[PDB]
């Protein structure tokens, strides 16, 4: 009936975030697990290892990860806002709304997708190539120790509730169109879209999960923990922008950050 | 936002 629209717009999404998106959940999930047939990933436990590693990879330690961090993060938004692209209705809008969907929307979804790359213990990076621990992490000096470990405890959290690539491609097209975003100058059809993707994206989770309730509700209570994780993080950039002038912070990502929470 | 347009743009 109606679910037959909502089911399509739930294929037309994974087909748009598997295009996007170079690593999923699945292959990042089967890397970690190491259940599968490609080679390990070549941990990254101390200063040692990473200076092994940086063959594998694509100026003091933490200020090289952090620029590593830069360049990827870089990537992402492109992988985003490619995927935003995709989302129906989603440039029909103002060219300033899907601006400022975007510049908010970014982190929530990095952090989204992170936590499919990530376990109790570190992260994969490289695209599975390396695998760098979260004690390695930690372990880093202010304010680069406390940069990741936000993270990790969110991912933690997350990654228990289980989700699969079908049900994030939903899941993060919801917090790019969410139409409470500061400085929006027209949000009724941003909430328009925003209903059809939430309806999908229960309709998703009833299908795709029938024996787990509340999934759904689960999952809208962590769309608000986002924000929190992305307005402590910025805090952290200012932090870093301010106590470091050694570093520079990249074009784009300045852009996203200027005028942020 | 230059390279936000641009790359909405694109
Ligand atoms: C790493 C380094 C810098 C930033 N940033 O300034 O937005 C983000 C990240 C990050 O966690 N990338 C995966």
């Amino acid at each position: 009936p109606e679910s037959a629209d909502l089911r399509a717009l739930a294929k037309h999404l994974y087909d748009s975030y598997i295009k996007s998106f170079p690593l999923t959940k699945a292959k990042a999930r089967a890397i970690l697990t190491g259940k599968t047939t490609d080679k390990s990933p070549f941990v990254i436990y101390d200063m040692n290892s990473l200076m092994m590693g940086e063959d594998k990879i694509k100026k003091e330690v933490a200020i090289r990860i952090f620029q590593g961090c830069q360049f990827r993060s870089v990537e992402a938004v492109q992988e985003i806002t490619e995927y935003a692209k995709s989302i129906p209705g989603f440039v029909n809008l103002d060219l300033n709304d899907q601006v400022t969907l975007l510049k908010y929307g970014v982190h929530e979804i990095i952090y989204t997708m992170l936590a499919s790359l990530m376990n109790k213990d570190g992260v994969l990076i490289s695209e599975g190539q390396g695998f760098m621990t979260r004690e390695f992490l930690k372990s880093l000096r202010k304010p680069f120790g406390d940069f990741m470990e936000p993270k990790f405890e969110f991912a933690v959290k997350f990654n228990a509730l289980e989700l699969d690539d079908s049900d994030l491609a939903i899941f993060i097209a919801v917090i790019i169109l969410s139409g409470d975003r500061p400085g929006l100058l027209n949000v009724k059809p941003i909430e328009d879209i925003q209903d059809n993707l939430l309806q999908a994206l229960e309709l998703q989770l009833k299908l795709n999960h029938p024996e787990s309730s509340q999934l759904f509700a689960k999952l809208l209570q962590k769309m608000t923990d986002l924000r929190q994780i992305v307005t402590e993080h910025v805090q952290l950039l200012q932090v870093i922008k301010k106590t470091e002038t050694d570093m520079s912070l990249h074009p784009l990502l300045q852009e996203i950050y200027k005028d942020l929470y | 936002h230059k390279i936000l347009h641009r790359l909405l743009q694109e």
